[PDB]
RNA sequence: AUUCUGUGAUACCUAGGGGACGGGUAAAGGCGAAGGCAAUCUUUUAUGUAAAAACUGACGUCGAAGGACGAAGGCAAAGGGAACAAAAAGGAUUAGAUACCCCAGUAGUCUUUGCAGACAAUUAUGAAUGCCAUAGGUUAGAUUUUUAAUUUAGUCUAUAAA
């Protein structure tokens, strides 16, 4: 589960661009957001068996596939942590703090 | 120095050493007061460009009145609560 | 023994919250010991009068005395507003004008305080130094 | 003797970071195109602090950590790089060097008049 | 150095923001976890105490709000007895 | 993007040369008939302000015309030329872009000597005289029980009668 998610200003960046800001997330919100990665990597996965536990297996592999590190959400966490990183000093840019003190 | 000169230069001016009470952090924070009540990030700033003379006289008019209006504002913000102490 | 060094330190830090000094015959009240009046809610250290005329010198006469410049200019060399010398129009004009002339002649610096006086502060065998470079 | 220098140039576009010896020889002189950054992304406060962090790190490379007893931090310019750099020093990277510093200086450029500068633009 | 001025006659004597609009406590939180990324990595293991608090920001309430501050209602009462007047 | 750079730039230094410009102080501050006047030393020039005495004794105010002065740009001549920058030109943007933005850039700005006389040359308010109630600041003095009051001449803010 991400520990920040990525707000954007509109046209706060330059012309025309948005100006993007870390920002914390609640529990329920990270776990949100992680489980549905999972549940993203499984759709796209083809099908393997027949019956009705082809959808729950196949959702426990990645599950399992997580805890190992070997996963694919762990790219989606840290690219969105990079956004993160990249834009640290956003949280003070003169675009954010200068909106109408410019008359 | 006898053997050596002194660099006399601005820098020189805007030097902070560090000492036992005074460690590296706390000499930026030194330079970081003394930079701002110089106003040196101001003149960066005024210098970029070039402002005529009835320009700059009248952007000092309209910045002066802001300063006497904000210091004569925090005269009354705090006379109020001398008054509002002795009970009126 | 080293119990004993930290109450040092604690006791320094309370010294350092009574933000005044007790002098003889100083009248007090059981209100003087309470935050507000330790907190020192004055947040500049005012001038008595002006000094100019306390001292009875003439400024533009005394443009010679290098510490006199570097007193009424900040580090950097700029002229120091009425603000902090809490002096009068007509005896800042003449201190600003004493400052100007020693620089103007070329016996004072203009971008720091005189280098025989930078040699005697603080941080003396840590001035720059130029290397001949060659 | 003299210390060695830190120099941190930093502009609203770019940040120059430059080592020099006590008679003020230039031994590492990078930029934030050193490391690749391309037209516009010279700017930004993270390439500011890459740029910090490679230094730091060329430095330990050539022995510097031990060589350099004494060292000046020189600031010019009020840029994105002046924060950065300082915070990379001031930081995990700079445990070394930041017991060596003996100065901070600032070496802004002011012209008390000087020539005249470009005129006002007009944006809008 | 004058004194402060006496203000002018005015449509309202207030200030702005009454209360101080005090920022969100996690907030530097967060910028230290993200300072660490910086310096020692993403998937390291220095920065694991830190995301412990951030983890630890949002699992707490947020403190509840001061009691407005009656101070414009103040200003209101000695305005014409502080400024030249009251502008109609 | 044009552009600069391997003929070694940017960055960091040392040693020489050049031209203009004037940071802080700085304020509702000051000065002059106005235009206008802000680094510094010496030299040089007419008014104006305060307090006391002395002196002249209406010698005053306004003022068509003539003459003088008069911002910036401009013309003429001889210098200067760092920086800035009409023109000319290039790169972008745009439906198109002379333009606003950008790389560069000549007159010109500066010096000396003349011409020129038009300005939102404004307080959108000619100069001057007598007079009319207060309050809060501020500038240069004077008086005093120099704390702070009183007072002369300026300047600004908010009002009374009008
Ligand atoms: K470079
Ligand atoms: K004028
Ligand atoms: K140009
Ligand atoms: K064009
Ligand atoms: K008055
Ligand atoms: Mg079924
Ligand atoms: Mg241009
Ligand atoms: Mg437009
Ligand atoms: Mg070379
Ligand atoms: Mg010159
Ligand atoms: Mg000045
Ligand atoms: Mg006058
Ligand atoms: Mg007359
Ligand atoms: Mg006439
Ligand atoms: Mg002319
Ligand atoms: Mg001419
Ligand atoms: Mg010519
Ligand atoms: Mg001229
Ligand atoms: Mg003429
Ligand atoms: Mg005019
Ligand atoms: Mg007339
Ligand atoms: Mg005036």
């Amino acid at each position: 589960a991400p520990l920040i998610k990525m707000r954007g200003y509109k046209g706060l960046a330059g012309g025309g661009r948005s100006l993007e800001v870390p920002q914390p997330i609640p529990a329920r919100q990270r776990r949100s957001t992680a489980f549905k990665w999972i549940l993203d990597v499984v759709n796209k996965k083809p099908s393997k068996g027949s019956g009705r536990t082809m959808f729950a297996h196949r959702v426990a592999e990645e599950i399992v596939a997580v805890v190992e590190g070997r996963s694919s959400v762990w790219d989606k966490r840290m690219l969105i942590h990079k956004l993160g990183t990249a834009n640290r000093a956003n949280l003070n840019s003169p675009a954010l703090q200068l909106k109408g003190k410019r008359f | 120095q006898q053997e050596l000169n002194i660099r006399l230069r601005p820098s020189t001016g805007r030097t902070f050493y560090v000492s036992g009470h005074q460690d590296f952090a706390g000499a930026l924070k030194l330079l970081h007061r003394t930079v701002a009540a110089n106003k040196v990030k101001k003149d960066v700033r005024l210098q970029r460009f070039h402002e005529r003379p009835a320009l700059k006289r009248k952007r000092n008019l309209r910045e002066r009145w802001r300063a006497r209006f904000k210091e004569g504002f925090k005269a009354a913000v705090n006379r109020t609560f001398e008054l509002k102490n002795q009970g009126w | 023994v080293q119990e004993l060094l930290q109450s040092e330190v604690t006791s320094n830090n309370y010294m350092r919250m009574m933000r005044r000094r007790w002098n003889n015959g100083d009248v007090y009240a059981p209100r003087d010991l309470s935050p507000y009046e330790m907190k020192g809610r004055n947040g500049g250290w005012v001038e008595a009068a002006d000094v100019v005329d306390e001292l009875g010198f003439s400024p533009l006469d005394n443009y010679r005395n290098f510490s006199l410049i570097s007193d009424y200019i900040t580090p950097f060399g700029r002229i120091r507003h009425s603000k902090e010398t809490g002096l009068k129009p007509v005896n800042q004009r003449k201190i600003a004008k004493m400052v100007r002339r020693a620089i103007g002649l070329g016996i004072h610096p203009s971008v720091h305080k005189h280098p025989e006086i930078l040699k005697n502060s603080n941080g003396r065998h840590l001035l720059p130094l130029v290397v001949p470079k060659g | 003797d003299e210390p060695y220098h830190f120099h941190i140039y930093s502009h609203k576009h770019n940040t120059h970071i430059t080592v020099t010896k006590p008679n003020r020889d230039a031994l590492i002189s990078l930029s934030c195109g050193n490391l690749g950054f391309k037209k516009s992304n010279r700017k930004h406060y993270d390439s500011a602090y890459q740029l910090g962090a490679y230094v730091v790190d060329k430095m330990h490379q050539m022995n510097l950590h031990n060589k350099i007893k004494k060292m000046e931090v020189v600031l010019r310019g009020f840029g994105p790089g002046r924060e950065a750099v300082i915070k990379v020093l001031l930081g995990n990277e700079g445990r070394m060097l930041r017991s060596s510093i003996v100065r901070v200086s600032d070496a802004t450029r002011l012209k008390f008049g000087g020539t005249r500068s470009k005129k006002p633009r007009r944006l809008g | 150095p004058n004194k402060p001025i006496r203000l002018p006659p005015l449509k309202q004597l207030r200030v702005r923001q009454a209360n101080k609009a005090e920022e969100n406590p996690c907030i530097a939180v967060m910028s230290s976890v993200l300072a660490c990324w910086a310096s020692a990595g993403y998937n390291s293991a220095g920065c694991a105490t830190v995301e412990n608090a951030l983890r630890a920001c949002m699992d707490a309430p947020k403190p509840a709000p001061k009691p407005n501050n009656t101070i414009n209602y103040h200003l209101s009462r000695f305005q014409e007895r502080l400024t030249q007047g009251k502008s109609k």
